[PDB]
């Protein structure tokens, strides 16, 4: 990724990305805008003529109006954890909504990057009509879906082994390459997916 | 449609 396309990947984020009202860090938000940025512009500027918007919150997902519905309710694949959406840091999907600060693995969730987990999820559903679900991903999936470790999630759930991949896919080198030797398939599948 | 991450 050069210069000038990292910086027309940030131009068209200007276009999704919406800030929190009110106090919030400001540092740690552009960072997750920059992050996202490494996505391929094919599937950036898809969202934005989609109006797909990045949600950056600064409280609880279920303080939002759109997302009160789901306060009690436990998230699929979160069976047994003790928690429910109230306590979750991320949502993507037909929308996208993340907190400020919870990038990374361990911040109330395991994925490698909170940000790009959710926008893959917006991607697959929004962009690419739910190719996580077709046959084919489904049969990659069947082969190299428990290759990534939490296999009751990402084994189990086809577009959670799609968003987590994409993630390490995007998210730098390092997690690319271990994408690459872990679920080859996957791998060649996302580099076909963004020609 | 809404999905979490990883748990
Ligand atoms: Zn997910």
């Amino acid at each position: 990724m050069d210069s000038t396309t990292i910086q027309q990947n940030k131009d068209t984020l200007s276009q999704i990305v919406v800030f929190p009202t009110g106090n919030y860090d400001k540092n740690e938000a552009n960072a997750m805008v920059n992050r996202l940025a490494n996505i391929d512009g094919k599937y950036l500027n898809a969202l934005k003529q989609n109006n797909l918007k990045i949600k950056l919150l600064s409280g609880k997902l279920t303080d939002e109006k759109e997302y009160a519905y789901l306060k009690g309710v436990v998230p699929k694949g979160w069976e047994g954890t003790g928690k429910t959406w109230d306590d979750v840091p991320g949502l993507g999907g037909s929308t996208v909504a993340l907190r400020i600060g919870f990038s990374n693995k361990g911040k109330g969730h395991d994925a490698i990057n909170l940000e790009l987990h959710a926008t893959a999820h917006a991607i697959d559903h929004i962009v690419l009509n739910d190719i996580s679900k077709s046959a084919q991903f489904k049969q990659i999936f069947a082969k190299e879906g428990r290759s990534l470790g939490n296999v009751n999630f990402l084994g189990v759930y086809p577009e959670e082994f799609f968003a987590e991949s994409f993630a390490y896919y995007y998210l730098n080198q390092d997690t690319n390459s271990k994408l690459k030797s872990a679920c080859p398939q996957t791998y060649s599948f996302l580099q076909n997916l963004a020609k | 449609e809404v999905n979490a991450p990883v748990p």
